[PDB]
RNA sequence: UUAAUUGCGAUAACGAACGAGACCUUAACCUACUAAAUAGGGUUGCUGGCACUUGCCGGUUGACUCUUCUUAGAGGGACUAU
């Protein structure tokens, strides 16, 4: 009857997207991978190391698909959490913005994410198609 | 918790005394009657009075009552 | 022109507006199908308006729910409430009364919150305390 | 009997668990007998619930606590200790796990086992601190069914919590073990031991 | 008296309040539109299967207070209700839709009355005034009748050939029953007779007979086409509703005790109706609020305070 | 001559509710009299201005607080008319306490 | 121009308060009671209520004009955008502030305090008020200070009908040994209200029924 | 008896006032009104992706209309009702 991303278990979809990205090789890794925090209020870099920036990218793409217009600050806000400030109560701290920006740039390069009027970023038609395909694949796997 | 004050009960009694014909049984009608006749300032107070009157009426249809 | 009604569900702060339409049998929450929602352990709450009265009523009714406010659990509850309302509303409007009554009975017997929206609401905090009733630690030395 | 699909197609499992039996987490609330005269009407079962999470207005009146599904009560009890406090989803999950464990071991309905545990960890006679002046001497006294239920519920939870304090044995497993001990009156369980002690004390004081 | 020993058949249940009015349509026999205190309006259709003499079809949720009096149109498509929320609503029966909202009354609307053409509506309210409406939602004649409450307005049927004037009687908490005409557009006669307070003034299938009753515990029948004084019955208790039948010169009156049935001019006070209830102490008991006869003269429909609509049937002794 | 229909937005702000309502009613009446293109008196969410003060001047005592709150009623009305007519409408129907405000033109 | 709406409102209030303060400071001998502000098109309308109107007026534009000028200097308006109007305080006894002022004046003059209080009470009564309460706090003979309390009539104390009917006034009187404080309450008649509720919320009065001679057997009036 | 000198009562006291209560603000309900491109929807234009039959998720203040959710005016509603 028809498939879209909105109809898929989310985590699984994300995983699939990541896998696809890996297969491609195409994205542009800036080379901050295996050095950086992801969120500036964290005790550790990723517990996968080799990759998961792909995963992040996929997640971002999914988010974009879900919404209309998405920016960098917003992304940071979404992805950041509660920093342990010592013997002091926790606070919401925005994620590493540069990484997000890089991801966005990569997406743009690929042809998935597109700069929009008003401000921020939306989805490209090719990108949408790709997403749909991924969703379909996921569904098939589930079946 | 719910025990009615002088300003409810006395008023209700007075109403009953004045208007036993045409102040009958069910609540809504009684309330309406109260609204018509008595110069009650608040709504809630009026409602309370009406309720009390209804109660009194109910009590009446089982024998006479003091005061 | 299609037979359709607009029923809501409310819990705490959360509101879920469900549009019940004539057609094929769609149950969608924020655009995503009923099969998801995903606090996951509370997935069966959202199923309770479906399975308590049966999928037989759902063959012609299409439900599109938009959920805003509250938390997650609350949102789920609201959605459930909306779903419960919607079918009943439809029955009242475009089907028949007996059926509606039956549905109500089915709902009412298992859980109260499905039709009657929950009474409870946050008590305001007042001074000299952390919460609404709980005061600070008084000390006499 | 009869699977009919819609526009948004539902998984088969859900369809299966529908009209005939209103199953709990994924098995029947039916069978499961209250095998005790007294503690009937004070252990709920009967009304078939799907999740151990209802909204509930159970502390409103007086005996609104008694009309609450026992699973829910158990979950609530589990919810305790301030670090854990709130977070009922977690409690529910734990309960589910426990149920699964019970199903795995000695079969039966896990619900039945739970019921048995509840029955067999509620003390029959308690002692109140009545001095007749101020002396710490105690008096032998009968116990309400509701009270018996409540204490039983508490005790098992407490035991589970204790077990969980520095352990690989995730709370759920511990809880299941406790339940097993209770249903088949063991004295290796904590709650049961406590109950026994209480009984002994009562006997002494009488 | 003679033959007809009335038998309880069904107890039609599906309400959560006092069923304050019921009416069968002037042409169609199978419909019975029940209005209640729970703001609803349930349409019942005659089935004649086991106990269920009728099952619910359509509930008309669209009022904020008591639905007090309901009158069906000439045929059986429109149903007009009078509510305690100062308005009236015109309903389409097969649909589940409302049509017209009647704004004007500065007080809770008690009784509605539609004409034999279903052209000119007229309504009485706890307001001191009676109003003329049409099938759009528009005010015509505003009757400045009584100095106290108006309670019941029902339009009388006429056969003897045309006048240009249709006639009705206005009950009140004013002690005075008053007849009007509408196209002199004004008064016919004042039927001063009641000592206490009037609840119901009901015209018959005759037209020249209209019974008046209330808290008085008495039933003062009035002659309309001669404009003159007539019969006065005792009923002991307050009369909640009056009903004539297309069966005889019957008069069925709902008292505070139960339901008392009389012959009109050969004044015999015959049959009483009282059902059973569970529990109960002294002078309470659920009394019938409003009763309707079917156009056949076959079935008594009795709406109770206990939410139930009890159906009584004609059963001859031999 | 003058009659070219513009886009007119009129703001009303006060602390007194009744007065504001009266003003609104007056405006509507005026509109009716002039029978023009009308958008209703759209009501904006009332703004409660909060203040918290220790009841004490000195500081000694049981720490008791005040909640001095001032509620603002803001309501707008949209009209399509010539400006002169609007001016005429708004030059009268002024009650003390209510702030009458005109945007005027698109 | 270009200031937040809530903020603007706040500022207005502040301005009003300031004006009131100024009036209290200046027009004490004239017996100032109340100010009204009307921000109409072009001009701001300040209505003053004082006991001595003539004095306020001056040499028909001697004192009032000066006041206007001062106002202009202060809040920065154009010469012709502020107008002042002195008025009669209708019933001086029903105004608490006025009463307080009078009391203060009396004290200054050197009247017996108790006597003065009594006089004030009498005046209030005459004015037709339901109740008066006058508290005079301070050192009234001897160093150890005491608040004397002179009262008559009704009075309420608790609830929302307090801000409805009870009018209050507090003025501190300066004397060469220490400060007095004069606190005056007036309970206005609920029936004589103009705008608002016309009674105390608890007061329920029922109307009387009319006489009946009803029965006397049917009969019909015909037309 | 009640949260209460709150009442029922008993009674050289009788009827009253302040306080309590009433009140007011707020929080709850309103498919009943009065409304909205500074709230939200519906159809429908154009339009993006889908399965590819009609059907599903979208982007656009392109139209037209609606007020359930929204805000907030006027009301109603509970009086321990049955
Ligand atoms: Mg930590
Ligand atoms: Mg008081
Ligand atoms: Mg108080």
């Amino acid at each position: 009857p028809g498939v879209s991303v909105r109809d898929v278990p989310a985590q699984d979809f994300i995983n699939n997207y990541a896998s696809f990205l890996q297969r491609q090789g195409k994205l542009e890794v800036p080379g901050y991978v295996d050095i950086v925090k992801t969120s500036a209020g964290n005790e550790l870099p990723p517990q996968d190391s080799e990759g998961w920036f792909y995963k992040r990218a996929a997640s971002v793409a999914r988010h974009i698909y879900l919404r209309k217009q998405v920016g960098v600050g917003k992304l940071n806000k979404l992805y950041g959490g509660a920093k342990n400030r010592g013997v002091r109560p926790h606070k919401h701290v925005d994620a590493s913005g540069s990484i997000n920006r890089k991801v966005l740039q990569s997406l743009e390069k690929l042809g998935v994410v597109e700069i929009s009027p008003k401000g921020g970023r939306r989805i490209s038609d090719n990108g949408l198609r790709d997403l749909d395909r991924i969703a379909a694949a996921t569904l098939e796997d589930e079946e | 918790g719910r025990v009615r004050t002088k300003t409810v009960k006395r008023a209700s009694k007075a109403l009953i005394e004045k208007y036993y014909p045409k102040l009958t049984m069910d609540f809504q009608t009684n309330k309406r009657l109260c609204d018509e006749i008595a110069t009650i300032q608040s709504k809630r107070l009026r409602n309370k009075i009406a309720g009390y009157t209804t109660h009194l009426m109910k009590r009446i249809q089982k024998g006479p009552v003091r005061g | 022109t299609v037979p359709s009604v607009q029923t809501f569900g409310k819990k705490k702060s959360a509101t879920a507006v469900a549009h019940v339409k004539a057609g094929k049998g769609l149950i969608k929450v924020n655009g995503s199908p009923i099969t998801l929602v995903q606090p996951e352990i509370l997935r069966f709450k959202v199923y309770e308006p479906l399975l308590l009265v049966g999928l037989d009523k759902f063959a012609n009714i299409d439900i599109r729910v938009k959920v805003t406010g509250g938390g997650h659990v609350s949102q789920v509850y609201a959605i459930r409430q909306a779903i419960a309302k919607g079918l009943v509303a439809y029955h009242q409007k475009f089907v028949d009364e007996q059926s509606k009554n039956e549905l109500k009975k089915a709902f009412t017997s298992y859980d109260r919150t499905l039709l009657i929206a929950d009474s409870r609401r946050p008590e305001p905090k007042k001074f000299g305390g952390r919460g609404a009733r709980s005061r600070f630690q008084k000390s006499y030395r | 009997f009869v699977p009919v699909e819609l526009a948004t197609t539902i998984p088969v499992e859900i369809q299966q668990a529908q009209q005939e039996i209103k199953l709990f987490n994924k098995w029947s609330f039916e069978d499961v007998e209250v095998k005790d005269a007294s503690l009937v009407d004070y252990i709920q079962i009967s009304k078939p619930i799907y999740v151990a999470h209802t909204a509930g207005r159970y502390a409103n009146k007086r005996f609104r606590k008694a009309q609450c599904p026992i699973v829910e009560r158990l979950t609530n009890s589990l919810m305790m200790n301030g670090r854990n406090n709130g977070k009922k989803l977690k409690a529910v999950r734990i309960v589910k796990h426990t149920l699964e464990i019970i199903n795995v071991l000695t079969d039966q309905n896990p619900l039945q086992v739970v019921v048995d545990a509840i029955i067999n960890s509620g003390p029959r006679e308690d002692t109140t601190r009545v001095g007749g002046g101020g002396a710490a001497r105690r008096q032998a006294v009968d116990v309400s069914p509701l009270r018996r239920v409540n204490q039983s519920i508490a005790l098992l939870t407490i035991g589970a919590r204790e077990a969980a304090f520095r352990n690989i044995k995730t709370i759920a497993e511990t809880l299941a073990e406790e339940l097993i001990n209770a249903a088949k009156g063991s004295s290796t369980s904590y709650a049961i031991k406590k109950k026994d002690e209480l009984e002994r004390v009562a006997k002494s004081n009488r | 008296s003679s033959n007809i020993m009335l038998v309880l058949r069904g107890t039609l249940e599906g309400h959560n309040g006092w069923v304050t009015s019921l009416s069968t349509s002037a042409a169609q026999p199978n419909l019975l539109v029940s209005g209640s205190r729970d703001k609803t309006l349930i349409s019942w259709r005659l089935t004649e299967n086991e106990q269920q003499f009728g099952v619910p079809v359509r509930s008309y949720k669209g009022h904020s207070h008591i639905v007090q009096d309901v009158v069906v149109s000439a045929d059986g498509n429109y149903a007009v209700s009078a509510s305690w929320d100062k308005t009236l609503r015109l309903w389409n029966l097969a649909t589940g839709n409302s049509e017209a909202r009647f704004v004007g009354h500065t007080g809770d609307v008690l009784s509605v009355a539609i004409d034999a053409n279903s052209s000119k509506i007229i309504s009485a309210s706890r307001d001191k005034t009676i109003r003329v409406w049409n099938t759009v939602g528009d005010c015509a004649y505003v009757l400045l009748g009584h100095t106290d409450w108006v309670t019941k307005v029902r339009v009388a049927p006429k056969n003897l050939v045309d006048d240009g004037r249709i006639t009705f009687v206005s009950a009140g908490m004013d002690k005075i029953v008053r007849s009007w005409s509408l196209n002199s557009y004004r008064i016919e006669a004042d039927f001063i007779g009641h000592n206490n307070y009037i609840n119901v003034v009901q015209p018959s299938p005759d037209g020249s007979l209209a019974a008046s009753a209330g808290k008085d515990g008495q039933i003062y029948v009035w002659n309309l086409k001669h404009k003159s004084a007539f019969m006065n019955f005792d009923a002991k208790d307050e009369v909640f509703a009056l009903a004539f039948s297309p069966s005889r010169f019957w008069l069925t009156a709902a008292t505070a005790s139960g339901i008392k049935i009389y012959d009109l001019e050969n004044e015999v006070l015959i049959d009483e109706l009282k059902p059973e209830f569970a529990g109960y102490t002294k002078a309470q008991d659920p009394h019938a609020v409003s009763l309707a006869w079917s156009a056949d003269g076959q079935t008594l429909f009795a709406g109770y305070t206990d939410n139930v609509i009890r159906v009584w049937q004609v059963m001859t002794a031999n | 001559q003058e009659v070219v229909i513009h886009k007119i937005r009129i703001n009303l702000t006060s602390t007194k509710v009744k007065q504001l309502e009266n003003v609104s009613a007056n405006i509507i009446k005026n509109a009716e009299t002039f029978k023009l293109v009308k958008k209703g008196p759209v009501r904006l969410p009332t703004k409660v201005l909060k203040i918290s003060t220790r009841k004490t001047p000195n500081g000694e005592g049981s720490k008791t607080w005040d909640t001095y709150e001032m509620r603002i009623h803001k309501r707008y009305i949209d009209l399509e008319a010539p400006a002169h007519i609007v001016k005429r409408i708004t030059q009268i129907t002024i009650e003390p306490g209510v702030d009458v405000e005109v945007i005027i033109a698109a | 121009a270009i200031i937040s709406k809530k903020r603007k409102l706040v500022a207005d209030g502040v301005f009003y308060a300031e004006l009131n303060e100024f009036f209290t400071r200046e027009l004490a001998e004239e017996g100032y009671s109340g100010v009204e502000v009307r921000v109409t098109p072009t001009k701001t309308e300040i209505i003053i209520r004082a006991t001595k109107v003539q004095d306020v007026v001056g040499e028909n534009g001697r004192r009032i004009n000066e006041l206007t000028l001062l106002i202009e200097k202060r809040f920065k308006y154009k010469r012709g955008t502020i107008a002042l109007y002195a008025e009669r305080v209708h019933d001086r006894g029903l105004s608490a502030v006025a009463q307080a002022e009078s009391m203060k004046f009396k004290l200054l003059n050197g009247l017996a305090i108790r006597r003065a209080a009594y006089g004030v009470v009498r005046y209030v009564m005459e004015s037709g008020a339901k109740g008066c309460e006058v508290v005079i706090s301070g050192k009234l003979r001897a160093a150890r200070a005491k608040s004397m309390k002179f009262a008559d009539g009704f009075l309420i104390h608790s609830g929302q009908p307090v801000n409805d009917f009870i009018e209050t006034a507090t003025r501190h009187v300066l004397l060469r040994q220490g400060v007095l404080g004069i606190k005056v309450k007036i309970m206005k008649d609920p029936s004589r209200n103009t705008s608002g509720p016309k009674a105390l919320p608890d007061a329920v009065t029922i109307i009387e029924p009319k006489e009946e001679e009803p029965v006397l057997e049917p009969s019909v009036k015909d037309y």
